[PDB]
DNA sequence: TAGTACTCTGCCATCAGAGCAAGCACTACGGCCGATTG
DNA sequence: GATGGCAGAGTACTA
RNA sequence: GGCCGUAGUGCUUGCUCUGAGUUUUAGAGCUAGAAAUAGCAAGUUAAAAUAAGGCUAGUCCGUUAUCAACUUGAAAAAGUGGCACCGAGUCGGUGCAUGCAACCAAACCACAGCGUGCUCAGUCUG
DNA sequence: CAATCCAGACTGAGCACGCTGTGGTTTGGTTGCA
């Protein structure tokens, strides 16, 4: 029923999008710059047929118009991680080095989910189709982007410039972010209760009750409809407790992990080459926030990653592999950090590997927020156990800052090394400033912690 | 990259090389092959040798150039005479000179009458009957007073002018003084008349026989003095006699003149010398001096004239006519005697031109000596031939007028005859009277040796400058040629430049500025000590000036006592003085200043500063010029400065010698900071008193910068120019250049990485001259050993005979006489023992009856023998039979003999190279190899250059059984280079303290260390050295007797060594200089363009520069068809320029048609061709080849041959003969190897069969003789031109490959200087 | 049979002087040059 | 001094 | 050992000269013989050339030194060629040669701290 | 009085080699999402 009410907001009915608020944008160039013409790189016959339907439909919408320009870049298809859609990418390698640089303002995935509060339990994830094509491109900068496409059936051979922001351009993610943010900035004011999360094109709406989400979704759809942006209706979770956003499951206000992601990590067999072991590490590392003490757990496999070495899968390496496989089977539910309340961090350090958990208050219990683990630098590796904990806290406290958004937090450790920093038995002065800043960090009552935590 | 070393050995005609690694192993790598053959790669060992023809000096070229100039000048003299005579010759006989020019012409070619003088047969026969010889006509012209034919007058004058005579005697000669005894009596009469105090009588003394004796002039003077009572040598009469006979006597003792007063009668300065002597002593002695001059003229004339001159004014012509008449009379008498006594040999004696005799003497080519040798037995075996035999013994039998002994005739005799002819004939012909002076000038004009060629800027040998541009003739030579400037240029173009200042010429040695510089340099490095002084002072500038002005300018030589008394005591007022740093007498002194002080007598002028240029000009003139005339003409500008007497004294005074420092360096350059010259700095430099070396090496001063700027200016020349400027033999210079090139090629080959060390070594290196030396010695000593038994030059070539003849047939150690017939029974003992040094020259070899007479054999001969025969050795030295060095070595016992320090030095210099040529080679190699500097501009020794003597390698070979035989092949050069590298590297690794004396960059204890320097190679010395050697203080292994000897043996047995013969384009003479008679052949070469060889004769055997491979078509047969031909053509030296100018036209002229410029290939000598089965041939010429393969005989066979042949002659020798006897069966294997190699390569079937037959017939001879003769057999299988050898009695001639047809389808190989880079061109495709 | 045409063998090659000047390279001789020990 | 030129005697193949 | 001085020897370069030697021509060969041939007579000297020759035209220069092949250059000159091992009859064989963020590893540059060897100056000792 | 016979140590400067800490470029890898 959502599609019928807002024909101007859904991509399946609203047609092509066009930002009716942002003005045409001129793509600037460096002072010492000259046009460069590069012939279209060879492309396989299977990859050529992938883009061909897109060119036919892109021509009808007016995005691609024939032109004669001295700039020319080789087109290149990039297939989606799924199926063989073969999305079109301009491959502006030379233009990127020639175009000017602007300060990026895109949000990093670590900090988006930190803004989501556990109070807002109802979600509505909307993803905008053909996001980068919404913004219009000034005809002055249109000759900058071009490519050679000759099809005898079409009957037109030559360059086809883009009237909108192309894909594969280095400034496209930044330019689309700012443009969308200004349009939705007016929406945020009108609805103080709603929490809007923006990731390039993906939008997430957080509300308190079911009725609040329903009212907010209609307002968001109406707002985006006038602005010209079109949201895909095939994949749009609306008024559902279970939503998928940023690759993370969101249920009961907890940052779960998708069951499919866990299957991929365990599904791979025992690695036999450094390339095979490298592939497995990254999957585990993306889940590192759920596995407690992941740095020490995957410690044996790290020295095998080196390009210059012999791949000897010894019993110790197999023990490290089994630990990661079993840990991901029973990965806990990381909670959404609440910025209003203060944070709590447990720190522990055994055998030169720092481990810990960032937790927050949940009733009478503590709920984990993110599991932090790191490898101590070799300079601190040789330190005595009393001094090693001081270095471990400093390393972990740096990691906690990237998730706590600078909010004050409490560092809890078994030992009482918090007084040791004041009177230790260059770097130490740097450590003193980080750990003694009462505004951002403090030490609570000294107490031990469970090994699992 | 791998560390390696390069070993070299340099010879006069061979430069071996070898590259080794750190383990003394020769590497090996694959080398690409270019060209068009199927082969694309080849493997070669990095060891070989380069062979080339020895270099030559420019002496022959200089002699040829001088001969050409002499012939040109003679023709110019004839042309001048003809130009003088032409105006009247036109009236007398117009075509006389034209007929004279075409005498060398056949009857058909002549454009005038064949008779050259008169033009008709009647007059020709009449003239030749009246005057059988030119001397008859000359005497008739001199004597007769009537009118004479102008043609005859010109003929006589032309003969006299063309053949003048030697210019040895300067001054003037009057032939009217002929008798010797009468003139001696007249001189004695003058002597008695003048010196009437004591009588002088020579009655009953054979003065003529004494003075005319063939003995030495000194011997004749001694005989005349002895046979004259009342006076002795060095008296007034003795000095007069010595001056007359030619010796130069000092007349100071005769008159207490206190000067040299030395007169030489033949010299041109005798006039001025006698003038000053007579001015000093009085005019009464002028008669005595004139009598002495006349006696000298008579003595020198009587040797050649031998005829009275009271009836004729042409003594030489009269003597020639007398010789003609005696020849006629003796010929008639001999003819009659032969016809009567012995008619069986008249035909062969007087008709056969092939054999000697009168026919071969006159018509044939037999000489006077050969004629005498042939006719002596015939004359002896006859009757009534006593006078003929006497004449033959006196060498006056049947003598032609023109003989080889006519070289003693001075030009003054011809001048006198010509003057007499002109005086007689000037009445009838006025032009002869008008041109007498110029004709005499034509006869007696010669270009001075300092003027040189009279070029006009198109000659590299000329230095003469002209004050005018007109043509130079003998009648305006003085008015055109600048004689003084020409002489100055002649001396200056050869003198050396300053080594520190190359740009400027060096100063004269006796220059006043040079003397001042040396005096101040010696003075500034002295320190005086007196009472009350804490530290010595340096005698600062004021004291130095006072000392110079009060000591050197007043006394010739300065002594320490005079320095202390005349200055320190008199002026400094310090009684106690202690000088330091100088000897008793100073070395340098103002020698020139004192000489001028006693002549110019002007101390103010000598001390004044503005005349230093004048003084330098005076000393420069005195040093430069040798002739009094040029000295006087140069000092004419200074005539105003000094009066005539002083000017004459300055002309008389003459200096010799040139210095080593330039005037610019000494005084011209000034320091930038204060504008002070080196001389001023020496005069006063603060209180440091620095000398010349300190001054030029001081960093603070700008002298070093100025010297470096001048030295850099001009830049080092090319490597070829450097080697040419080096001093040494041309063969050694060629070897050095080749060695540098092979070093560069090896560096390029080995990955362009320089070696760690370079080891080099160079070898150290007449009958008529011996005959002339022994003749001079015998004449000086007055002995008659040569008269007792004459000895030919070939006989004198024997060393024992030469020693016996030099020793005057007497023992050198005892006062006994040896027997010539009893030779080959005594022993020759060196003056210095052979163990101490290596020298086999005559200067060190002495022949004695018993070698035990010297006493101890380990030192100089005994003091008793030295004392016994010192007088005899001194007499021999004065007789020039022995040298000063030989005398000093012989008489060393009296001086002290050979001291232990001398023995140590002798044994040290044997193992260490000290030659300047080797030092220059090492310097060149070091400069080329190392060119990178350090942070302080100091050169980094990237490569070390080591120089060794051949003794180390020879001892290594002898000790460790690496015997070398030079007759096997040419691999011994490469083996020597490899062994040199190995030994040098091992030595520098074992002893790092010896880098100073080997690498370019106590007495008893020093003796035994140098003697046992090569002991670390040995195992059992009974001391047992460890098997593994170590450097000491380092963990470096320098030798390993377990395996390093095996490695050396393996390297020496490799069958592959890159032997390369350097291809050279032949240059030099066009052909053989002999002129053959006319014959019908195409091989003769015309001597002139218009002279047909078939009618005039010509040369033959042209020298081929380089062969050319030409593919063209020639016409063969009456059909004149074009047959394609490929052949080698020899481009001789004469036609090389014509071939280069137009090869197409040159080839087409020879008969070839449709030649191919692309297919034309230039082939120099020694071009290598590979035919089949490894058979190589080298192109000897256009139609000859040479062997081009080397036999790689096994080292076992080489060692057996050495041991059996006893090369270079108790228990150690005992086992060698036993080893040879055990290995007797090696001779058959060696013969089999020679035979198989010959069958595969040499391909001399008849010679091989003869050699095998001789070896089979001589199988019963002892092994020693058999091996010694088998060594000769390797001449059959050698590299190079075929040569004839001998096996016992049997002799084997050459097998010459006189065909070059087979090499036109072989493979032509172009080899680089090392042979590792090749370009194989297959000629079958062409 | 006449006429070229290539191969092998022995003979044969310009030689003697006289002066001058400059330079280098090596070999002996005389004289030095210090300090320490017997 | 030694090595290449040259004349002459000798033998061989083809028009 | 070093220096200074000298006496000698050898060698190199350059210049000015001399005597020969060689080649062609001139120096009428006679007689008896058809011709070859034979018998006698005569012999000593001179002219010209002495590297062909060249242009620069001089009373000049012309035999020393230098020179594997190919490419680029007028020329002077500059460039052109893989390594190791086992063997040895003139060398052979085998083998190799798109954008964003953070974290981990190799290597690179720069700086600070510690240990250790080489070069220069000074001092002392021996 | 006459004849014969430089090395080491320490101090100062330039390095040069090995190890540790920071900064920075670039290459591999890792995911994420575009």
């Amino acid at each position: 029923t959502w599609l019928s009410d807002f024909p101007q907001a859904w991509a399946e009915t609203g047609g092509m999008g066009l930002a009716v608020r942002q003005a045409p944008l001129i793509i600037p160039l460096k002072a010492t710059s000259t046009p460069v013409s590069i012939k279209q790189y060879p492309m396989s016959q299977e990859a050529r047929l992938g883009i061909k339907p897109h060119i036919q439909r892109l021509l009808d919408q007016g995005i691609l118009v024939p032109c004669q320009s001295p700039w020319n870049t080789p087109l290149l298809p990039v297939k989606k991680p799924g199926t063989n859609d073969y999305r079109p990418v301009q491959d502006l390698r030379e233009v990127n080095k020639r175009v000017e640089d602007i300060h990026p303002t895109v949000p990093n995935p670590y900090n988006l989910l930190s803004g989501l509060p556990p109070s807002h339990q109802w979600y509505t994830v909307l993803d905008l189709k053909d996001a980068f094509f919404c913004l219009r491109l000034h005809p002055t900068s249109q000759p900058l982007f071009a490519f050679e496409w000759r099809d005898p059936e079409m009957g037109i051979s030559g360059q086809l410039t883009w009237t909108r922001l192309p894909q594969g351009f280095k400034n496209s993610p930044t330019l689309f972010n700012e443009a969308l943010h200004r349009d939705l900035a007016d929406f945020r004011i009108q609805h103080p209760d709603l929490i809007l999360l923006q990731y390039v094109d993906d939008l997430l709406l957080a509300a308190t009750s079911e009725l609040d989400c329903q009212q907010g979704t209609r307002a968001l759809l109406q707002t985006l409809g006038n602005l010209g942006y079109r949201a895909s209706a095939k994949k749009a979770q609306i008024c559902q407790k279970q939503v998928k956003y940023l690759g993370y499951l969101l249920k009961e206000g907890q940052r779960w992990l998708t069951e499919a992601r866990k299957e991929t990590v365990m599904g791979q067999p025992t690695p036999k080459t450094p390339r095979q072991l490298r592939e497995f590490l990254g999957k585990a590392g993306f889940c590192r926030l759920f596995i407690p003490g992941f740095a020490e757990m995957a410690a044996p496999l790290y020295p095998l990653t080196k390009p210059g070495t012999l791949f000897n899968w010894g019993p110790d390496q197999q023990k490290a592999y089994q630990e990661i496989k079993q840990a991901l089977l029973t990965a806990p539910a990381l909670g959404l950090p609440d910025l209003t309340k203060p944070f709590e961090l447990f720190v522990d350090e055994k055998q030169g590997y720092a481990k810990g958990v960032l937790t927050q208050k949940l009733g009478p219990w503590r709920r984990p927020v993110a599991y932090l683990s790191k490898k101590l630098d070799p300079v601190a590796a040789g330190w005595p156990p009393c001094l090693r904990m001081v270095a471990a806290i400093a390393v972990l406290t740096k990691d906690a800052g990237k998730l706590t958004m600078g909010q004050p937090l409490v560092i809890l450790a078994p030992h009482a090394v918090e007084a040791l920093v004041k009177q230790p038995p260059a770097r130490m002065t740097h450590y003193q400033a980080l750990l003694l800043d009462t505004d951002r960090v403090q030490f609570g009552p000294v107490v031990a912690l469970n090994p699992a935590t | 990259d791998k560390k390696y070393s390069i070993g070299l050995a340099i010879g006069t005609n061979s430069v071996g090389w070898a590259v080794i690694t750190d383990e003394y192993k020769v590497p090996s790598k694959k080398f690409k092959v270019l060209g068009n053959t199927d082969r694309h790669s080849i493997k070669k060992n990095l060891i070989g040798a380069l062979l080339f023809d020895s270099g030559e000096t420019a002496e022959a070229t200089r002699l040829k150039r001088t001969a050409r100039r002499r012939y040109t000048r003679r023709k110019n003299r004839i042309c001048y005479l003809q130009e003088i005579f032409s105006n009247e010759m036109a009236k007398v006989d117009d075509s006389f000179f034209h007929r004279l020019e075409e005498s060398f012409l056949v009857e058909e070619d002549k454009k005038h009458e064949r008779h050259p003088i008169f033009g008709n047969i009647v007059d020709e026969v009449a003239y030749h009957e009246k005057y059988p010889t030119i001397y008859h006509l000359r005497k008739k012209l001199v004597d007769s007073t009537d009118k004479a034919d102008l043609r005859l007058i010109y003929l006589a004058l032309a003969h006299m002018i063309k053949f003048r005579g030697h210019f040895l005697i300067e001054g003037d000669l009057n032939p009217d003084n002929s008798d010797v005894d009468k003139l001696f009596i007249q001189l004695v009469q003058t002597y008695n008349q003048l010196f009437e105090e004591n009588p002088i009588n020579a009655s009953g003394v054979d003065a003529k026989a004494i003075l005319s004796a063939r003995l030495s002039k000194s011997r004749r003077l001694e005989n005349l003095i002895a046979q004259l009572p009342g006076e002795k040598k060095n008296g007034l009469f003795g000095n007069l006699i010595a001056l007359s006979l030619g010796l130069t006597p000092n007349f100071k003792s005769n008159f207490d003149l206190a000067e040299d007063a030395k007169l030489q009668l033949s010299k041109d300065t005798y006039d001025d010398d006698l003038d000053n002597l007579l001015a000093q002593i009085g005019d009464q002695y002028a008669d005595l001096f004139l009598a002495a001059k006349n006696l000298s003229d008579a003595i020198l004339l009587s040797d050649i004239l031998r005829v009275n001159t009271e009836i004729t004014k042409a003594p030489l012509s009269a003597s020639m006519i007398k010789r003609y008449d005696e020849h006629h009379q003796d010929l008639t008498l001999l003819k009659a005697l032969v016809r009567q006594q012995l008619p069986e040999k008249y035909k062969e004696i007087f008709f056969d031109q092939s054999k000697n005799g009168y026919a071969g003497y006159i018509d044939g080519g037999a000489s006077q000596e050969e004629f005498y040798k042939f006719i002596k037995p015939i004359l002896e075996k006859m009757d009534g031939t006593e006078e003929l035999l006497v004449k033959l013994n006196r060498e006056d039998l049947l003598r032609k007028q023109r003989t080889f002994d006519n070289g003693s005739i001075p030009h003054q005799i011809h001048l006198g005859e010509l003057h007499a002819i002109l005086r007689r004939q000037e009445d009838f012909y006025p032009f002869l009277k008008d041109n007498r002076e110029k004709i005499e000038k034509i006869l007696t004009f010669r270009i001075p040796y300092y003027v040189g060629p009279l070029a006009r800027g198109n000659s590299r040998f000329a230095w003469m400058t002209r004050k005018s541009e007109e043509t130079i003739t003998p009648w305006n030579f003085e008015e055109v040629v600048d004689k003084g400037a020409s002489a100055q240029s002649f001396i200056e173009r050869m003198t050396n430049f300053d080594k520190n200042l190359p740009n400027e010429k060096v100063l004269p040695k006796h220059s006043l500025l040079y003397e001042y510089f040396t005096v101040y340099n010696e003075l500034t490095k002295v320190k005086y000590v007196t009472e009350g002084m804490r530290k010595p002072a340096f005698l600062s500038g004021e004291q130095k000036k006072a000392i110079v002005d009060l000591l050197f300018k007043t006394n010739r030589k300065v002594t320490v006592k005079q320095l202390k008394e005349d200055y320190f005591k008199k002026i400094e007022c310090f009684d106690s003085v202690e000088i330091s740093g100088v000897e008793d007498r100073f070395n340098a002194s103002l020698g020139t200043y004192h000489d001028l002080l006693k002549i110019i007598k002007d101390k103010d002028f000598l001390d004044n500063e503005e005349n230093e240029d004048i003084l330098e000009d005076i000393v420069l003139t005195l040093t430069l010029f040798e002739d009094r005339e040029m000295i006087e003409e140069r000092l004419k500008t200074y005539a105003h400065l000094f009066d005539d007497k002083v000017m004459k004294q300055l002309k008389r005074r003459r200096y010799t010698g040139w210095g080593r420092l330039s005037r610019k360096l000494i005084n011209g350059i000034r320091d930038k900071q204060s504008g002070k010259t080196i001389l001023d700095f020496l005069k006063s430099d603060g209180f440091a008193n620095r000398n010349f070396m300190q001054l030029i090496h001081d960093d603070s001063l700008t002298f070093k910068e100025d010297i470096q700027k001048a030295q850099v200016s001009g830049q080092g020349d090319s490597l070829h120019e450097h080697i040419a400027n080096l001093a040494g033999s041309p063969a050694i210079k060629k070897g050095i250049l080749q060695t540098v090139k092979v070093v560069d090629e090896l560096v390029k080959v080995m990955g362009r990485h320089k070696p760690e060390n370079i080891v080099i070594e160079m070898a150290r290196e007449n009958s008529r001259e011996r005959m002339k030396r022994i003749e001079e010695g015998i004449k000086e000593l007055g002995s008659q050993i040569l008269k007792e038994h004459p000895v030919e030059n070939t006989q004198l070539q024997n060393e024992k005979l030469y020693l016996y003849y030099l020793q005057n047939g007497r023992d050198m150690y005892v006062d006994q006489e040896l027997d010539i017939n009893r030779l080959s029974d005594y022993d020759v003992d060196a003056i210095v023992p052979q163990s101490f040094l290596k020298d086999d020259s005559i200067d060190n070899k002495v022949l004695t009856r018993s070698d035990k007479n010297r006493g101890k054999s380990d030192n100089v001969p005994s003091e008793e023998v030295v004392k016994k025969m010192k007088n005899y050795w001194r007499q021999l030295l004065n007789a020039k039979l022995i040298t000063q060095r030989k005398f000093d070595n012989l008489t060393k016992a009296e001086r002290g003999g050979l001291s232990e320090l001398d023995k140590a030095g002798f044994i040290k210099r044997q193992l260490v190279e000290t030659r300047q040529i080797t030092k220059h080679v090492a310097q060149i190699l070091d400069s080329r190899m190392n060119t990178k500097y350090d942070e302080n501009d100091k050169l980094i020794r990237e490569v070390k250059v080591i120089t060794l003597k051949s003794k180390l390698v020879s001892d290594f070979r002898k000790d460790f059984q690496f015997y070398k035989v030079r007759e096997i092949n040419n691999y011994h050069h490469a083996h020597d280079a490899y062994l040199n590298a190995v030994v040098g590297t091992a030595l520098i690794k074992k002893y790092p303290k010896l880098e100073s004396e080997f690498v370019y960059g106590k007495a008893t204890a020093k003796y035994f260390f140098y003697s046992n320097i090569m002991n670390f190679f040995k195992t059992e010395i009974i001391r047992k050295r460890p098997l593994i050697e170590t450097n000491g203080e380092t963990g470096e292994i320098v030798w390993d007797k377990g395996r390093d000897f095996a490695t050396v043996r393996k390297v020496l047995s490799m069958p592959q060594v890159n032997i390369v013969k350097k291809t050279e384009v032949q240059t030099g003479g066009f052909s053989k200089e002999s002129i053959l008679p006319k014959r019908n052949s195409d091989k003769l070469i015309a001597r002139k363009k218009d002279w047909d060889p078939k009618k005039y004769g010509g040369f033959d055997s042209p020298t081929v520069a380089y062969s050319v491979l030409v593919v063209a078509k020639v016409e063969k047969g009456k059909s004149k068809k074009l047959k394609s031909v490929k052949e080698l053509l020899g481009i001789t030296i004469m036609e090389r320029s014509s071939f280069e100018k137009n090869p197409i036209d040159f080839l087409e002229a020879k008969g070839y048609k449709e030649v191919k410029k692309d297919l034309i290939i230039k082939l120099p000598k020694y071009s290598l061709f590979e035919l089949e089965n490894g058979r190589k041939r080298m192109l000897a010429s256009a139609g000859e080849l040479q062997k081009g393969n080397e036999l790689a005989l096994p080292s076992k066979y080489v060692n057996f041959l050495y041991l059996a042949s006893h090369y270079e002659k108790p228990e150690d020798n005992e086992q060698k003969q036993l080893f040879v006897e055990q290995h007797k069966h090696y001779l058959d294997e060696i013969i089999e190897q020679i035979s198989e190699f010959s069958k595969r390569v040499i391909l001399a079937d008849a010679n091989l069969d003869k050699v095998l037959s001789a070896y089979n017939k001589h199988r019963d001879k002892p092994i020693r003789e058999q091996a010694e003769n088998i060594i000769h057999l390797f001449t059959l299988t050698n590299l190079g031109a075929p040569a004839a050898f001998k096996y016992f009695d049997t002799t084997i001639d050459r097998k010459r490959y006189t065909s070059t047809k087979e090499v036109l389808d072989a493979t032509l190989i172009h080899q680089s200087i090392t042979g590792l880079y090749e370009t194989r061109i297959d000629l079958s495709q062409l």
